[PDB]
Parts: C-alpha cells; structure tokens; sequence
C-alpha cells in the first residue's frame, strides 16, 4: 500500500504550475504575429516580460482577448488532465465502468485520489444535488497559499487571483472527457469559513 | 558537512511527490502548446522556452539559497561542485558528471545520466534535426546564475532524444558581474 | 452442497494430479470428475453453459493432453464428447443462451471435423460444410444479439458458394454487407470481400444487376473499384485498377461523382498572361498512371462564380504534376473579392468532385 | 511463448492497431484469418459463457474461444473501455498453470507499451499513423 518509487520537489512543480498563467499571456499577447526586456545569445536575442508586468497586462487585458486566454488555460489543463487520468488508469480503481451513469461514484474517485496526486490532500468536502450538479470545496486551494494579497486592495487582488482557476477546470474536464463527454463545468469563489473555491460540474 | 552530505541531507526535510505522471506531463503539455501554437515552429519555442526558463530561474535561486545557507560561489570549481552535487539533487532527484573543461578552466560540460523532464518521449522526424527539447534546464540556469552576480550562457550541445550522445549542456564564465557600490 | 462438492473435486483432481505415473489412464478419473460435476449442476439455467466451460476449458486440456496427428482421431473422440455433450444439452426447445451454446458446440464440431477432414467426397464435403454452417448460421441468428459472428459466417458461407463456381453471389449482390465491412473498421476483410465480388462480375457475363433497389448498372463495377482502388495496399496492385479503369472506359455509363481522395492537388498563387489571365497554377498527385481530364477549379465572388483554369489536354503522370490552369474570361474585371470553393473535378469519363 | 497476433479495439467499433509478427516474408501468413477472429471477438465480450466480475479491482483475464488451432485470450480493462485480445497456438502453448501468469505479463506489458505510446506529448490529437507507426517499432522491439 505503501509504494516508495521515485520522486521530485514539490516546490518547483507548484511554481511550474504558478507559471504557465504568465506563459499563456506571454503566448497569446506575443503570437509575433506583426516596457519589455532584451538578452544576448550567440548571434541572437530575445526579448521579454516579466511574469507580474505581464498579469497587470491581464489587468488591462482587451475583452475578447481575456477569453481568448482562458480556452488556452482548460485546454492545456484538459491535456493534463486527461494524460494524468490515463495514468491513474494504472491504479485499477473499482469503482466505474464507463459512461459515468452514476456521477457521484466517480466524484468520490477525483476527490479522494485526483486531487490527492495533484495537490497533496483530499477534497474536504462535496454537497450533493441530485440534478448532476455538484458543490465542491476545499478551504485552502494550494498553489495561491503564495499569492500575497497587497495592501487593502482585494477587489484588485480576486480579479488577478482567478484566472489562475482554470487550470483545475482543465483537469476536471480532462477526467471527464477522458471518460466520454463534455457537458457544462465552472467556478465559485466560497469565502472559507475556519482558518477556497468550489466548482460546479454536471 | 560536506556537499554531498548537505544535499542528501535535505531530501530527509522536503516535502516530495512523484516524478511520473506528475512533473514530466506538464513540460509535455507546455511544449506541445508551443508547438501547436506556431504551426510547428521549431526554434522560436526554444526562444519561448528559454525565456520562460530564464524567468522561472530568476525565481528559483531565492529558494535554493533560503534552503541551503551558502557563500557566494567565483569560480567553476564551486560552481561545477554545488550544481551536481546539490542543486540537481534537491530540485530533481538527480545528479549529473563535469567533463571538458577548457586549459583556462573557462568552461565545463554538464553531461547528465537520467533526465526525468523528457522521460519515453521520442519526438517525430521533423523536430529530430531543429529542436531542442529541455530549453527550460537552460533557462534555469541562465535566470539562477545571473543573479548571484555571474554572467552566464548555457547551451545544449547533443542530447539522448534525437541522439547517440548523451545529454550535456556547454557553459561559459563570460565576466563576473561587477556589485554596484556608491550613490553617483 | 454443489460448492463443497466444486472445491472438493478441484482438490481431490490436484491430490490425484500428484501423483505422477498412469497419466492416459488418469484421463477416466478426470472424466469421472467430470461426471461428478455434471451430476451436481443438473439444473442450471446459465450455470450448465459455465459447466460447459468447465467442459471446454477440459476441452480444451485433452486438447493439451493428447499431442499427436492420429490424437486427431481421438479428437474425433473428442467430437464424440462434444456430440454427446450435444446430447447433454439438447433438452430445450427454444431459448436465448442455449442457442449461444449450441452455436459455440457446433462451431467447435465443425472446427474439429475441418480439422480431420483436412488432412488428407470431395465434392461432398462442401456441402456437408455449408449445411453444417447454414444449421450454425440458423442458431446465430435465432438470437437478439450477435450480429458480428452472423456476417463473418454469411460470409463463410459466401465464400463456400465462390469455392464452387457460381453467378449467384450473395455476398457480392450484398454491396450494403461489403460497404459494412468496407466503409470502416474493416479492411483486410473488405480487400478480400471486394475481390470476390469484382472475381464473381468478371464471371457474372450479365446485366442484370440488382433488385434490391433502383441501382441497375453495368459500372456497379466501377463504383466497387473505386473503392477497392482507394483501400488498395500500393501500387503493387496498380494494375487491377488500371485494369478496372480500362473496363469503365470501355463499358461507358459516364454519370458519377468519386470523392477523389486518390488524387492530390495544391494550388498555388494567383498571376497573369497574355490575353486572358492564366491565373492559380496548380500542381496534382495522383495514384494512376495515366489519366486525361478537363479539370476546372471553380472560385465563387460575392455574388459570381468564375469556374474557369481548365486545360483540355493532360499528359501528367507524376506526382506535382504542375498544370498551368489558363483561365480565360475573368469575372468582375479581375477583382479580389472571389473567395474558394473549388470543385476541382477532373473528369475522365466520370466526375471526380474533390 | 511468443504470440501469432495482437489487437487493441478502443470502446467504438474500431482497431487502434492489428499487428502480427513477421510481416517481412510472407510464409503462409493470411491476415485474413486473423481479422475474423477480431471481428468475432468483440462480438463475445457480451456472451454470458463468460463475465468479467467486478469486484477485484485488478482486470482480469480469460479465455473465449479456440479456432483453427489458435486459442485467443480478451482481458477487457474495465474504466477505459479499451479491448485487448492476444492469439497463440497449441505448438506454442504446453499446456500448463504457471503459463497463465506470464500471459498476464505479456497483457501487462502491452497495456504499458499503449498507455507510453498515446500518452506521447508531442503527437496531434486525433488518430494519426504515428500512434500506428510507433506502436509496431515498439512491438517489433518487444518481439523479433
């Protein structure tokens, strides 16, 4: 029960997961499709931004342009989500067939082993209704424990917290799809109630 | 005591998970979203790649000197020691060989024996003669070493996925920063 | 009881397997142990099918017991403990599973009867064969399922009737079947089934295509072809096509419309010539060696349509063919606004709508 | 030990790859008869001779069928909904148990080699040759 296989940090995996927000925007704001920086390689340069210039450029982002950004994000999050589904394959869980009939039976597999390998703890907590809507929660969401809100300025800081949200959009659509279908899956806020976010899914 | 010692020595307080299905898909995903992106453009994802590694390096270099206390290095004899024997060890798991360093000690080479960002990968024919595949390593070592006042270039020069040669990268001391000290 | 009595003869046949000597007499204690079982599971609905398993899988290590070609003659025997086994499950008149395990007995029969009769009436082998498979086609088919095993023993049973010569072809008449097998999925299978029927037209000598629907025509042929020319393996084979397009244009018969996904075609930028605009010179792959067409590239206009750059004569038998496309008439005094929507036929006889 | 052929059907209709070994001569090898038994093998997933029960969590394996000398085995993996059938014939097979355990590992060691080939990043979404052209170099590595 107790597999010791090979391992890496944390730490650099949750940063790496922090940046490819500022990658999305670095790749949609500069398709070189025809202030920044410049370096010096050999007979070559580049030029760049800085990862929180580049989320005040999603501060002043162009309407269109933010949800052009946003497929990117459940795009690449669905990759993962469905190659890292894929790999749980490997697990041989005995809980579901295929199809998802019975949609909370594979709700208590993303909580208790998904979520598990992504983020290092369970989902706290999932209220039912029976319409195929479902109420997640979790009281601290890992990779924005880091953020720092600034000085009395939260109304700024929720709109540049989440966009970082829908990389886990990604990766449970991912897992859904990876078992047949695409069917309709957004957000919540959920201001925690002892010292994160929620989802809805059908 | 030692820098073997200290960089297995942090591996008993650091928190950990798995290096498969985690760690190795992201990078996966990251780079076929490049690809995808510019219509398998097969150089200006290295340039993409290698600034985003620069500016992830940048960020990592604060961590690994709040994880391990040390002075700042001068040399590639110090460099060349704590790169393979602590910093690939506590952010990989991993620790590469130095060979090849020039008569002056100016450079050395970095050959490394189990890469975990390219794990069964095999990259089609095209990308097999115009691509480089772990450009985030060099950015990584580019942003880190550019900012404990070393000025720095990183290159890869063959590696096991298109290649018979193994993984090495090639680096260069290129001046050390000068500390600005007055006022003006 | 029947549990205790299963665990206790799958102990008592592994303490009697351990002791090593009389091994082709150990083959009536094993049939005794088989017998014990069978008096347990005496009424099973589903079950007896399972203990049929327990029969076929015992079938199956007999199969691994005797290992000779004369043992062939003891699988004869073991025909006899299918037939008998037979007799141990004909006491039903009509059921769903029963049906299914008299299918899979008599499979098994027909298998080991081809496999003695093999070895060395001949003419009265195909049919004892085909009424064997027409009896096991009948029980397949009394079912409300299994549709696959079905089609692969119709088509067994039509490659019986191609194994004599015959013009009635079912599976040939059966173009829905072969589209069914051919369209997807299928393909070794279908460049066998094609072959077949495009053997049994060559021997049909007739006109009378079929009735099926209102499809009465002589280049059914061609229309099969076409696609026995696309799911072809290379151009090792090129000569059935060549051989199948010399007969379409022999027999022509001309109205048809081909996807033409046998031929590539690229285009190019749009230019000038003297007189009339020359313009989109494009350049076309093909998998025939010779084909000669007045292929017109069609460009509609806000309101318009050009359809011009056809060349009447063409002598191109290469991949990148590079044809010029001289396109007289221009529409709307050569304006930018027409966009693509290429037809692309090239007609030889018969459209070919890319 | 060394199998006659491999199949791996996906939950539709389709074959993702139909693969024998030894292509390269021909020596009375029909692929033919080897797309028959294919084609009535995903047809005996639903027979009641048969049934994979569910409360093991590790998939299992079985026995469907024995024609023409050839016995087949369909280990359906449950959550996926992939199919996976492996041919053999009686020369190759001696009639033993501790056989059944390396035909578990031949099945596992293919299941690797498909989830390692389509979790591949680089390759385009859809069902390209590439998925075909790499599962056969990485079969023709596992079986010469």
């Amino acid at each position: 029960f107790e597999n010791s296989l090979p391992k890496v940090s944390q730490s650099v995996y949750q940063m790496l997961l922090n940046e490819m927000v500022p990658l999305a925007m670095g790749i949609e704001r500069q398709i070189s499709g025809d202030i920044k920086r410049l370096k010096i390689e050999e007979h070559h340069t580049v030029d760049i931004i800085r990862s929180h210039n580049l989320i005040h450029e999603l501060y002043k982002a162009d309407e269109e342009e933010k949800e052009k950004v946003l497929a990117r994000l459940r795009n690449i999050g669905f990759q993962i989500g469905l190659k890292l589904s894929e790999l749980l394959i490997f697990s041989n869980n005995p809980n579901l067939k295929f199809k998802e009939m019975d949609l909370l039976l594979i709700m208590k597999f993303i909580c208790r082993d998904v979520w598990k390998q992504i983020f290092g703890k369970q989902i706290d907590n999932l209220k039912t209704n029976h319409r195929g809507t479902f109420y997640l929660l979790d009281y601290d969401y890992r990779p924005i424990q880091s953020f720092s809100l600034e000085e009395d300025a939260k109304n700024e800081e929720l709109k540049m917290i989440e966009p970082f949200l829908e990389i886990p959009v990604g990766i449970i659509r991912g897992v859904l799809s990876s078992l047949g279908y695409s069917s309709e899956e957004v957000i919540c806020l959920a201001s925690f109630i002892d010292r994160g976010v929620s989802f809805h899914v059908q | 005591r030692s820098l073997k010692a200290m960089g297995e020595e942090i591996w008993k307080n650091k928190t950990e998970k798995i290096n498969t299905e985690l760690f190795t898909l992201t990078y996966g995903s990251i780079v076929a979203q490049l690809c995808q992106d510019y219509e398998r453009d097969f150089n200006k994802v290295n340039d993409h790649l290698y600034s985003m590694g620069y500016n992830i390096g940048c960020r990592l270099i604060e961590d690994f000197l709040a994880r391990t206390a040390l002075p700042r290095c001068e040399n590639l004899v110090k460099t060349s020691e704590v790169l393979s024997k602590c910093a690939f060890k506590i952010f990989l798991n991993i620790t590469p060989n130095i060979t090849n360093w020039s008569h002056n000690k100016d450079t050395f080479s970095l050959i490394l024996d189990e890469n975990p960002l390219a794990d069964f990968v095999e990259l089609p024919m095209d990308a097999m003669k115009s691509l480089w595949y772990s450009n985030i390593l060099c950015g990584v070592l580019k942003g880190s070493l550019e900012m404990v006042q070393l000025d720095c270039d990183v290159w890869f020069v063959s590696d096991i996925l298109r290649g018979d040669s193994q993984t090495e990268i090639k680096v260069k001391l290129n001046r050390i920063l000068k500390d600005e000290i007055p006022i003006g | 009881p029947f549990e205790s009595s299963s665990k206790s003869d799958e102990s008592l046949g592994s303490i009697i397997i351990e002791g090593t000597l009389d091994k082709f007499q150990l083959h009536k204690y094993f049939f005794i142990r088989r017998l014990r079982l069978l008096k347990l599971e005496d009424q099973t609905l589903t079950a007896f099918v399972g203990a049929f398993q327990l029969i076929k899988n015992f079938i199956e290590s007999i199969s691994i017991e005797y290992r000779k070609s004369v043992r062939l003659l003891e699988f004869k025997h073991y025909f006899i403990t299918s037939m008998l086994s037979y007799f141990e499950f004909e006491n039903v008149s009509n059921p769903l599973l029963c049906e299914i395990k008299a299918e899979l007995l008599m499979l098994k029969r027909d298998n080991w009867v081809q496999g003695v009769m093999a070895t060395s009436e001949t003419v009265f082998q195909e049919n004892f064969l085909t009424l064997t498979k027409e009896i096991l086609s009948l029980f397949n088919k009394c079912e409300g399922k299994r549709q696959r095993i079905v089609d692969i023993l119709s088509i067994e049973i039509g490659l019986l009737y191609y194994q004599g010569k015959k013009y009635e072809e079912a599976v040939s008449l059966f173009l829905s079947c072969y589209e069914y097998y051919t369209q997807t999925n299928k393909n070794s299978i279908g460049l066998k089934i094609l072959q077949v029927f495009i053997d049994s037209l060559s021997h049909c000598p007739k006109l009378d295509v079929l009735q099926i629907d209102g499809e009465s025509v002589s280049a059914s042929a061609v229309l099969t072809n076409a696609f026995l020319n696309i799911l072809k393996l290379c151009k090792d084979n090129d000569s059935k096509e060549i051989w199948w397009k010399k007969f379409m244009d022999l027999q022509m018969k001309v109205h048809l419309a081909r996807a033409n996904v046998s031929a590539i075609e690229v285009n190019l930028k749009s230019y000038g010539f003297p007189e009339d605009i020359s313009t989109k010179t494009m350049r076309l792959s093909l998998k025939n060696m010779g084909g000669d067409v007045i292929v017109f590239g069609a460009s509609d206009f806000l309101l318009k349509k050009g359809e011009n750059k056809l060349i009447l004569e063409c002598r191109d038998i290469m991949y990148g063919e590079f044809s010029l496309l001289s396109f007289e008439i221009i529409v709307e005094g050569i304006t930018f606004v027409k966009e693509f929507p290429e037809n692309q036929d090239e007609f030889i006889v018969v459209p070919e709508i890319y | 030990l060394r199998p006659c052929f491999v199949s791996l059907i996906d939950e539709s209709d389709k074959p993702i790859l139909i693969y024998v070994p030894n292509e390269a001569e021909n020596e009375m090898n029909d692929v033919l008869k080897y797309n028959v038994l294919s084609n009535i093998s995903l047809d005996y997933f639903e027979s009641a001779l048969v049934e994979w029960h569910s409360l093991d969590s590790k998939p299992l394996l079985k026995s469907i069928f024995q024609l023409e000398g050839v016995s087949v085995f369909a280990m359906l993996i449950k959550q996926t909904g992939l199919k996976i059938v492996i041919g053999f014939e009686q020369k190759s097979l001696s009639g033993a148990d501790d056989e059944f355990e390396a035909i578990n590992q031949i099945f596992e060691t293919v299941r690797k080699i498909y989830i390692r080939v389509k979790c591949n990043p680089l390759l385009v979404s859809g069902d390209e040759k590439s998925i075909i052209k790499s599962l056969e170099r990485k079969f023709d590595e596992l079986f010469i």
